[PDB]
């Protein structure tokens, strides 16, 4: 719903507050999202590069 | 009466999870150790930039607020009420009693006498804090309910306020009031200013502590270093620049001004 | 950059932490300049003093010992050396050590050497007479130490003339 | 400028403020005028201590006397040599002392991928970048040149042996006890007991390369140096190692400082007890100081974080995201906005690469001094 | 209209300050190597015989 990105999506085990959509890291990069339809938190990592 | 907040009126600036990260924000906050009015049991107050609002009881005497610019007809206003049933947000043009309230038979609501042109409806001891703000036609409300182990005095401690509501109204606001349940059978008001804070985030993502970075030199140092611990030393923190007043505009006299007294003052 | 104006500050806020880096870089340099001086001069535990006599075997150190008739208490040669050498956000900080303090470190290093040879640099200062210390040093360069005692006056005169030539050369 | 002097929060809450080279009558208790500015919140005393927090022009501050205080620092005690034209002082005893010296030899090898940092896998930005020539081959050449010399730095401090010497199983070194600095098999990486206290005390185009020598290999090198010196003296640094009993080696070293050998042989047990008791105090003072090693770690991390935190500045554009300029602008208008980001990000990457060259040239001199001390203090007597 | 010119002024004035600071960094490392030589001379020529 607006957040455009690339990466691997994985089942999370963090717990947002029930009004927060996505989570950010220190140095400010999106690293978690919440799926709008099912409302579950998913981690996002950078595609296996190097 | 007036009283002193200690560390009160901290709200989550927005969504977005977060953990242990002394994150720095600029926003409208209630400064630490402020001068908060005290009210007992009430009058028309200002708004001017957001509002902190706590309250204490076991019964429910505080039964919502009313907002707006004129608190009458000829201009629109909000109305937030709670009978013994549940909350009733409402936005019409009203005619408000200059002393509006509700009774407690248990018949009540001498609040207004008009409900015209409604543009939004909705229906459905203790310490109850609220932060009200109004930006870009949205009226945001944060809140928190902590249990005191007193009855009706402002305690001390830290407790961050979580967002509740969002209303795309468009309404202008300059004044507000309160609503009380009479007798038939304590509350404070702070104001918010643009400050800069340093919030400490837990590993679950909750705000556990904060630093107001304009209280004293120690806090400005903590903000400059982005930490809560500071070892003995000395650091460059800002700058001092004298201020100039008035603007003196110097110039020359007026020798060859203009001899208009010839063309506009001729005899023929 | 901006300088007073306010239309400039909001535009410069868009560049990130470029100005924080530069202030860190300049502050590190300024903290290093005091450590430079601490490492060169504060190489002595105590502040040593010369005795009120000057019986040093005919050797004369008066041009390099401190001058008691001065606010700065510098020596003659240190006085010769010191006579030969607000804006748009710019500032000059003062050094942590005054140069009175630096002259006081140097005179103590001098009195340690003239009175104890090299013993104060390895522990407690142990006094020794200056001619005997000069004779220890002649051994260190491979000359036998009666060459010093049988030529003491000539050696002291040569030292004194060479010290006199330095001011003229300065 | 305005500076804040704190005696530490983990101790007090009081504070003082320095207004730098401002006359103290035009600032807006304790107001004190210094050659360095006006100091507020500290009291001026007449004593003189060792410097704690440096204010300037001979003035320091401390949290001692309750509040912050100020004063003129102390150069040191006052010793008065009783010099005369026929007096001498001679020592009658000695102490064996042992001290530490800490030196950085390496820093972390990092690599960047210019294209993945500036553009982040988007063909629009990547084609505009080609117009800038070869800046991003130069940046990589520079970072590779400084990542190779970090391994060269370690090789010249530690590979100062040809053989890996081992110490004998039965260890009788004349009363001297080296057990806290000799390798320990039941420990991690076969480190010594004091090498452990030391190892306990101290995303988008960015990678960290591992060093060529592991920590196990470097601990092996130091145990070979240490077994060479306990067992052969200084002979292994000049040729083949020739064994000598440890107290006779100690007697040679006493000769080297101008004491005779009978002074060692008649005081053997006392000299050995002093040595053992002084090695026992290093272990306490560390177990209870590695700031020069901590600072080079901190500087590198503080720079790498500033590099990433610049990926979220506009530099005068509509956003910081290329998927937002490629979504609300047509290609002729998004070129002008992408170039503003390219210029800023290139500037920031090149600033990072200059400051690393200047920091590596300083680590290099420290490692060059460490290599000279290993030759002149460990394989010899200086 | 003015923001365009003020950004050019800013760019030039920031480039000047970076040039200044980089050269001060290079010039201070040369002063440090000299103070290090002075410390060794004070140790080895004043506190001993070389
Ligand atoms: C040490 O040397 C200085 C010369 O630099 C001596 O001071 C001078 O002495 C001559 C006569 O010997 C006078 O004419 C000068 O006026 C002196 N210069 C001064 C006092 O500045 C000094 O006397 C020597 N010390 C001793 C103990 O003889
Ligand atoms: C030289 O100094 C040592 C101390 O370093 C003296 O030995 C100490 O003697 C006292 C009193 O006899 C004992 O309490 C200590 O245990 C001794 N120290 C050690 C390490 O054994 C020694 O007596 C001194 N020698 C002379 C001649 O004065
Ligand atoms: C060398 O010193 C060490 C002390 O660090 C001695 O080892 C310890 O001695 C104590 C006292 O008996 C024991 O409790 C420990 O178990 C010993 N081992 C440790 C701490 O690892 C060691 O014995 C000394 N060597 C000789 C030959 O005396
Ligand atoms: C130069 C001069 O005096 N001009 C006069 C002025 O003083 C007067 O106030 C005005 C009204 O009569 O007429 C004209
Ligand atoms: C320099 C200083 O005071 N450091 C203290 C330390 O002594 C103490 O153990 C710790 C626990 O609060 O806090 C910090
Ligand atoms: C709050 O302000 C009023 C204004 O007159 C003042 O009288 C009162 O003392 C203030 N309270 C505090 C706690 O500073
Ligand atoms: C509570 O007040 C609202 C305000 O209009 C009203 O609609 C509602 O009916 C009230 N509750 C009851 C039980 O009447
Ligand atoms: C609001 O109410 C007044 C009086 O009932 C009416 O004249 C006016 O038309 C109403 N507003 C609108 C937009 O219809
Ligand atoms: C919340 O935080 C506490 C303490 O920080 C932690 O013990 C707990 O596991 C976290 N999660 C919960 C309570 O779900
Ligand atoms: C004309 O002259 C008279 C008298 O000097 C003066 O009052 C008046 O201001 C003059 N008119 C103009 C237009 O200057
Ligand atoms: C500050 O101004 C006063 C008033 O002229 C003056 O007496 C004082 O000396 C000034 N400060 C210094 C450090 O000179
Ligand atoms: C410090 O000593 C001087 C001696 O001249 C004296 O005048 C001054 O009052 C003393 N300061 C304090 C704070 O006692």
């Amino acid at each position: 719903n607006g957040l455009t990105g690339t990466g691997v999506l994985t089942e999370s085990n963090k717990k947002f507050l029930p009004f927060q959509q996505f989570g950010r890291d220190i140095a400010d990069t999106t690293d978690a999202v919440r799926d709008p339809q099912t409302l579950e938190i998913l981690d996002i990592t950078p595609c296996s590069f190097g | 009466a007036y009283t002193n907040s200690f560390t009160r009126g901290v709200y989550y600036p927005d969504k977005v999870f977060r953990s242990s990260v002394l994150h720095s924000t600029q926003d409208l906050f209630l400064p630490f150790f402020s001068n908060v009015t005290w009210f007992h049991a009430n009058p028309v107050l200002p708004f001017n930039d957001g509002v902190y609002f706590a309250s204490t009881e076991k019964s429910n005497i505080i039964r919502g607020w009313i907002f707006g610019t004129t608190l009458d007809s000829k201009t629109q206003s909000l109305l937030i009420v709670n009978n013994a049933t549940n909350v009733v947000i409402k936005v019409c043009e009203f005619q408000f009693c200059n002393d509006p309230f509700l009774g407690v038979m248990e018949s009540e609501f001498r609040v207004y006498s008009s409900a015209n042109n409604c543009t939004f409806e909705y229906v459905s001891k203790n310490l109850r804090e609220f932060v009200f703000k109004n930006i870009d036609g949205y009226f945001k409300i944060y809140s928190k309910h902590t249990p005191i182990n007193l009855v009706r005095d402002l305690p001390q401690g830290f407790s961050a306020l979580e967002p509740l509501v969002d209303l795309p109204i468009g309404i202008n606001i300059t004044r507000f009031q309160t609503l009380l349940a009479l007798h038939r059978s304590a509350y404070y008001v702070g104001y918010l200013q643009p400050r800069t804070f340093l919030l400490k985030y837990n590993e679950n993502g909750t705000i556990t502590d904060a630093v107001d970075c304009a209280l004293d030199p120690l806090s400005e140092t903590k903000c400059t270093l982005k930490s809560f611990t500071v070892e003995k030393g000395i650091y460059q923190t800002s700058n001092f620049r004298v201020q100039p007043t008035e603007s003196i505009v110097r110039f020359p006299n007026i020798t060859n001004l203009c001899p208009f007294g010839e063309v506009f003052n001729a005899t023929r | 950059i901006c300088g007073d104006s306010t239309e400039c500050s909001n535009l410069l806020l868009q560049y990130g932490s470029f100005c924080t880096q530069l202030n860190r870089a300049l502050t590190g340099i300024a903290v290093e300049q005091d450590k430079n001086t601490q490492e060169v001069f504060a190489q002595v535990k105590q502040i040593y003093k010369t005795p009120p006599i000057k019986d040093f075997g005919g050797f004369n150190f008066s041009q390099i010992l401190p001058d008691p008739s001065k606010p700065s208490k510098r020596s003659f040669i240190e006085d010769l050396l010191f006579n030969k050498v607000k804006f748009n956000g710019l500032t000059v900080l003062p050094p942590l050590l005054t140069d009175e303090m630096i002259a006081q470190y140097t005179s103590a290093l001098l009195a340690g050497t003239i009175t104890s040879g090299w013993t104060f640099g390895a522990g407690a200062a142990l006094q020794i007479p200056f001619a005997m210390q000069m004779a220890y040093r002649f051994n260190g360069i491979g000359v036998t130490q009666n060459v010093l005692y049988e030529n003491q006056k000539l050696i002291a005169n040569q030292f004194n003339s060479a010290i006199g030539k330095i001011q003229d050369s300065l | 400028g305005v500076s804040v002097i704190t005696p530490g929060t983990n101790t007090s809450n009081q504070v003082a403020v320095l207004y730098q080279d401002v006359n103290c009558t035009e600032v807006p208790s304790n107001v004190f005028q210094t050659r360095a500015g006006c100091l507020i919140g500290a009291e001026h005393v007449n004593n003189s201590y060792e410097c704690d927090i440096p204010i300037g022009a001979g003035i320091c501050a401390s949290y001692q006397t309750q509040s912050i205080i100020a004063y003129t620092m102390s150069l040191g005690a006052e010793n008065s040599v009783a010099y005369s034209n026929n007096s001498i002082a001679i020592p009658t005893n000695f102490t064996i002392s042992v001290t530490t010296e800490i030196l950085p030899v390496s820093m972390t090898k990092t690599s960047v991928d210019c294209t993945m940092y500036i553009c982040g896998d988007s063909t629009e930005c990547s084609n505009l970048l080609l117009q800038y020539g070869s800046f991003c081959t130069q940046l990589n050449r520079a970072l590779t040149g400084i990542a190779v010399e970090q391994d060269k730095n370690t090789q010249e401090v530690f590979a100062q042996v040809k053989q890996i010497y081992k110490t004998p199983p039965i260890k009788d070194f004349g009363g001297f006890n080296f057990s806290q600095i000799l390798p320990d098999p039941s420990k991690p990486s076969k480190r010594s007991f004091i090498e452990d206290l030391l190892f306990n005390k101290v995303f988008n185009g960015l990678t960290v390369l591992p060093p060529l020598l592991t920590d196990e290999m470097i601990a092996q090198y130091t145990s070979a140096l240490l077994a060479g010196t306990i067992t052969s003296g200084w002979t292994f640094g000049a040729g083949a190692a020739l064994q000598i009993p440890f107290a006779m080696q100690m007697a040679y070293r006493f000769n080297g400082i101008g004491v005779t050998q009978n002074v060692l042989y008649e005081n053997q047990k006392l000299i050995a007890n002093q040595f053992n008791s002084a090695i026992g105090k290093i272990q306490d003072s560390l177990s209870s100081a590695l700031g020069k090693l901590q600072d080079v770690v901190n500087q590198n991390a503080q720079a790498l974080n500033t590099l990433v935190k610049q990926l979220s500045s506009n530099f005068g554009a509509i956003s910081s995201v290329l998927n937002d300029i490629l979504s609300r602008l047509d290609p002729p208008e998004a070129e002008v906005q992408i170039d503003r980001l390219i210029t800023g990000r290139l500037q920031s990457l090149q600033t990072y690469v200059t400051q690393q060259l200047i920091r590596a040239a300083e680590i290099r001199a420290s490692a060059n001094l460490a290599a000279t001390k290993m030759s002149e203090c460990v394989l010899g007597q200086s």
